[PDB]
RNA sequence: UGUGGAUUAAUUCGAUGCAACGCGAAGAACCUUACCUGGGUUUGACAUGCACAGGACGCCGGCAGAGAUGUCGGUUCCCUUGUG
RNA sequence: UCAUGUUGCCAGCACGUUAUGGUGGGGACUCGUGAGAGACUGCCGGGGUCAACUCGGAGGAAGGUGGGGAUGACGUCAAGUCAUCAUGCCCCUUAUGUCCAGGGCUUCACACAUGCUACAAUGGCCGGUACAAAGGGCUGCGAUGCCGUGAGGUGGAGCGAAUCCUUUCAAAGCCGGUCUCAGUUCGGAUCGGGGUCUGCAACUCGACCCCGUGAAGUCGGAGUCGCUAGUAAUCGCAGAUCAGCAACGCUG
């Protein structure tokens, strides 16, 4: 409902086996729409995997990743006098943790192991380190939401 | 036992005629069963409203099937003979099970 | 390993082997393993030459294989042709033969979809 | 004993409850091997996490309807009305944490001339 | 829908394949039904007139 | 795959043709199979709708049926 | 036109009856086609006499049919001579001994069938369609209980060529409130030029009737 | 699958963005057919009214015939005397 | 909440001993539906005209029209329907009437639209685990058993039916193994044999079965659509027109 002011939004549980509300967003996330339980499992093999491939609780890795992932500014697609002209927006925490963790998916189901829960594994480890897709992508947003700070001060 | 499975397209019809039922058989004298309704039966017919082509805003039609379980125990013959000798309502339909 | 002509690769199971064969299908995979005694899940790799005799001999005597598959399918094409059968006439222009949607669709007999001008 | 009705949205579910250490009691099965998605398993322990009472209360569900998902909630639903019936000072427990507030959101009714309900198909108008 | 093909439909066929419904209030053979053997034009039009005993508006 | 058809009065026409060992242009209606062997040497005229197309009966014409052995649809569909 | 709902076929089941009441099992379309049948017969010389409703009921497979009239004296002359002779036909014509039952109209016209039903035969009486209407109109409120009416007309009115449309209203007449119990009629003319489509609501009121 | 374009005997007709084209068509080997080719009926397949013969028609079968249709085989009126 | 125990569920009870409420009984609970209650900002606080309205809290299952439907004022676009139907008018009356034969209406060198299938390992093959409701059913469900690779054949119980068939109602999901990111166990086209049933007859002109088929397509270009919560999306089931099905459709 907009237009009319903030829209309100479903309300996320903790993960039953792990017990974050990033780890059950991650879920939703690489949740291919019509199947939880065994979206569940895959992203539940995926943090164990992510765990002994990193030693530590696989909620810290996940949130040392989204941190890794987490934008800073959005760029919407205003048109104004009929030019394409950037205004970045700060971003809300979670408008942020939301984009971080669709990269997160996005760039995870890319990955060409074995099985998507292969893939998120290796998807975590690459942003938590940062050498993944998701941190370059965060990389290269923040460098050119300051390329045009130019149309930065519009203020929408 | 007679099992009165009586069928009416109304639920107030079949309950007025499960209750006057109910009455005849314990002024007669009989065991009644409490009314036990039959869940439903149900059929959904769509239809294109339209003497030509205009396949938006079609219409599904319905119809209310309420049946009620009377399981009357110990019948008499004025019961009997009562049960097909007068019915008022003549939209109800009686099957003796 | 070696066949009647349809290769087996190196990573397929034994009735993924077989299934790609014109003679052979997942469903006649499963019935000649289970009918011969091959594993449905060991690979090309694991094969023996006697079993391999054996899985010729039984196919071939059997079944109908690549051979006998051609023999059968396009010598009752012609046939249908040849009797003058709208089967056979679906057959010529390139038409699915039951007689199902050749207007718009069908692409695999009449070809792709193009663009006349 | 005590029993509750647990609805869902077509998954109802009849429980007989009593104290005890803690038993679950499918329609023939027990709560390792009805919910192994092992995420059912805090969901339906929800109203028995938030009150201290897994293992110190039982249950003997028998369900009808519905799925998986949907009796694990039914099931859910049992044990919170049922925390209502043994103490009534855990119903405004259940009910400040958010619990014993049924879910009508069901599949809603399908729309004529749509894929789906609140799904208008992909077009191109000419 | 000629009074022709009315009576050649509800005339006797040479085959059991022959018979279809050719609904025979209006005359429209298709979309004619067995519980009401009848077209949707029609039908709408009984309906909507209260004649029929027992089919109103579905809302659920 | 019970029974196909038998072309009953097409069974009747080709007996009596054949039993006098008479070959004749039978203008058949019958369009339904040519299943039976013994329509061999009889040229069916079959009546696709326009006219009787003669269509002759082989030893492998059997598995496929008597009508469009003899085309109905006309058919060029580009420029003619 | 605007996608108005028949207030009969709208709010039959809410204020609104049945014509018809009975039950049947596996037995729907032979009564549906006896129904259409006997209306059938019942059509052309009730109407002309001023006929206003047909129930058909079903008693135990002998007969109920009840005919409202808003004359007496035409569809009953001399006693025999025509309701016992159209009683026989439709023993006749159905399958059933039929004790065919009669009854009059307690006021005039009132009804909105009978108000389309007079309108219509005042067209085809080449009066002026206005006073006609208006006419008719007046002749319609009537319903003692009378709270709003809505009269339409459409087609070849006045035999022109043009399917011209009249519309007057007066007083509460909600279509939308299902309160309404908003009687519906449609009788369409047939004029030497051709149909006039003739539509009355009649709106007797707020009651809910539940 | 339907529509447009083209063949066709027909590829039935209309609907042609919204408000046509997974449409009327919630169902084309006969049927559906409305189209065509060909064969029959011609007050006609279907009826109504005036007669005029009438006690037959009409049915149960055979045959020819693509089938319509035609051939007759056998029954032959029920009213109540006006004739229906 | 009251009522309500049968065909239905079965705690409180027994009998089944396998077949599960299945049975005797059990109203206790849904269930089943008859009635009723219960969202009406019902209470409170805050702005606001001391007003509407708004916000927030509380009681409340529902909170601020509870939700889903059912509500088409005036009129709007000669949109569409003389092929639903009648209809003014014109035409044939012996034909454009009329029955039947056969065909086509399914034809295709294509354009578009809509869908299922995919283009996989979230998945393909194989096997096991447990849950749906609505239904629909008298010449119809039609089961058990069996021949059957599997259609299909028998076959008729219980069935005008909460009883019996639809399975004591699923699938996705859970698990295990494989397959190992590929023209793939993808994916299904494609057609051939033989049949199998319905159908007088399946070549146009039904479908299915045993086998085999393994194409394109390796996730789509311009451009485009839908979706504000049970929503997008996935999976399965049922119902109608259906003797045979073009249905991957429509209604749920």
């Amino acid at each position: 409902m907009p237009r009319k002011g903030p829209a309100p939004k479903r309300p996320l549980v903790n993960d039953p086996v792990y017990g974050s509300q990033l780890v059950t967003q991650l879920v939703n996330k690489v949740l291919l729409e019509g199947k939880k339980s065994l979206a569940e499992r895959i992203v539940y093999g995926a943090l164990e995997q992510a765990r002994e491939k990193t030693g530590t609780d696989p909620v810290v890795t996940l949130k040392r990743a989204l941190d890794n992932v987490k934008p800073a500014l959005e760029v919407r697609s205003r048109r104004v006098g009929g030019a394409t002209y950037q205004v970045p927006v700060e971003v809300r925490p979670d408008r942020s943790t939301t984009l971080a963790l669709r990269w997160l998916v996005n760039f995870s189901r890319q990955r060409r192991e074995k099985t998507m829960v292969e893939r998120l594994a290796n998807e975590i480890l690459d942003a938590s380190n940062g050498l993944g897709a998701s941190v370059k992508r965060r990389e290269d947003t923040h460098k050119m939401a300051e390329a045009n700070r130019a149309f930065a001060h519009y203020r929408w | 036992k007679i099992r009165i499975r009586l069928k009416a397209y109304d639920h107030e019809a079949i309950d007025a005629s499960a209750r006057k039922i109910v009455e005849t058989v314990t002024r007669t004298g009989a065991s009644v069963v409490g009314p036990v309704p039959l869940p439903t039966e149900k059929n959904v017919y769509c239809v294109i409203r339209s003497p030509h082509k205009y396949k938006d805003s079609r219409e599904h039609f319905e119809m209310r099937t309420h049946k009620r379980l009377i399981d009357i125990l110990d019948p008499t013959p004025k019961t009997v003979d009562a049960l097909m000798r007068i019915d008022l309502p003549a939209s109800v339909d009686v099957n003796i099970q | 390993a070696r066949l009647v002509g349809v290769d087996l690769p190196r990573d397929k199971r034994m009735e993924i082997a077989l299934t790609y064969i014109y003679g052979i299908g997942r469903t006649r995979s499963n019935e000649i393993l289970a009918a011969t005694g091959i594993d449905k899940n060991m690979r090309t790799k694991d094969l023996t030459d006697d079993q391999v005799t054996v899985l010729r001999d039984y196919i071939e005597g059997n079944l109908k294989v690549e051979g006998d598959l051609r023999r059968e399918v396009q010598a009752d094409i012609r046939r249908k042709i040849e009797i003058g059968c709208y089967q056979g006439l679906r057959h010529r222009r390139g038409l699915p033969v039951r007689g199902q949607r050749t207007k718009t669709n069908a692409r695999t007999r009449k070809g792709p979809k193009r663009t006349i001008a | 004993p005590i029993q509750t009705v647990g609805r869902r949205k077509e998954a109802v579910v009849r429980v007989r409850l009593v104290p005890g250490t803690g038993q679950f009691n499918l329609d023939g099965r027990t709560l390792e091997n009805y919910f192994p998605n092992k995420v059912h398993q805090q969901l339906i322990k929800a109203p028995l996490v938030t009150v201290d009472r897994v293992d110190q209360f039982d249950i003997y569900a028998h369900l009808d309807g519905g799925g998986p998902s949907g009796q694990a909630g039914a099931l859910r639903l049992a044990i919170a009305r049922a925390l209502i019936l043994v103490q009534p000072e855990d119903r405004p427990a259940l009910k400040k944490a958010g619990f014993l507030t049924r879910d009508p959101r069901a599949i809603e009714r399908k729309k004529y001339g749509l894929k789906k309900a609140r799904k208008a198909p992909q077009y191109s108008k000419r | 829908a000629k009074k022709a093909l009315v009576h050649k439909a509800n005339k006797k066929p040479k085959f059991a394949v022959r018979a279809y419904t050719r609904c025979n209030k209006c005359g429209r053979p298709h979309s004619v039904y067995r519980k009401f053997g009848l077209c949707r034009i029609c039908l709408r039009e009984m309906a909507h007139a209260g004649e029929l005993p027992g089919v109103q508006k579905s809302s659920w | 795959k019970k029974g196909p058809f038998v072309d009953d009065h097409l069974l009747k026409k080709v007996d009596v043709q054949n039993e006098k060992n008479t070959k004749q242009v039978i203008k058949t209606w019958s369009r339904r199979s040519t299943i039976i062997p013994d329509f061999i040497g009889h040229t069916f005229a079959v009546h696709d709708g326009r006219k009787h197309v003669p269509v002759f009966v082989t030893e492998a014409m059997v598995g496929h049926k008597l009508g469009e052995f003899a085309p109905t649809r006309t058919f060029k569909g580009h420029i003619k | 036109m605007g996608q108005k709902i028949n207030p009969h076929g709208f709010r039959l089941g809410i204020t609104t009856e049945w014509k018809s009441r009975w039950y049947a099992d596996k037995q729907y379309k032979d009564y549906v086609k006896e129904d259409v049948a006997i209306r059938k017969l019942l059509a052309t010389g009730l109407e002309r006499a001023g006929i206003a409703d047909v129930e058909i009921e079903r008693t135990r497979d002998r007969v109920r049919v009840d005919i409202h009239t808003a004359r007496p004296g035409i569809v009953i002359g001399r006693r025999g001579t025509e309701a016992d002779r159209i009683r026989a036909d439709l023993e006749k014509l159905t399958g059933k001994q039929v004790q065919l039952n009669i009854l009059e109209v307690k006021n005039p016209e009132s009804q909105a069938q009978l108000v389309a039903q007079g309108v219509a035969e005042q067209l085809s009486n080449r009066v002026a369609f206005r006073r006609a209407m208006r006419k008719a109109i007046q002749s319609a409120m009537r319903q003692p209980n009378v709270k709003g009416i809505r009269v339409q007309c459409s087609g070849r009115l006045g035999g022109a060529e043009m399917s011209r449309s009249e519309f007057y209203r007066e007083g509460r007449v909600p279509l939308h409130t299902l309160r309404a119990d908003i009687d519906y009629g449609l009788y369409e003319a047939k004029t030497t030029f051709g149909r006039i489509g003739v539509k009355v609501w009649i709106y007797k009121g707020d009651i809910v009737g539940g």
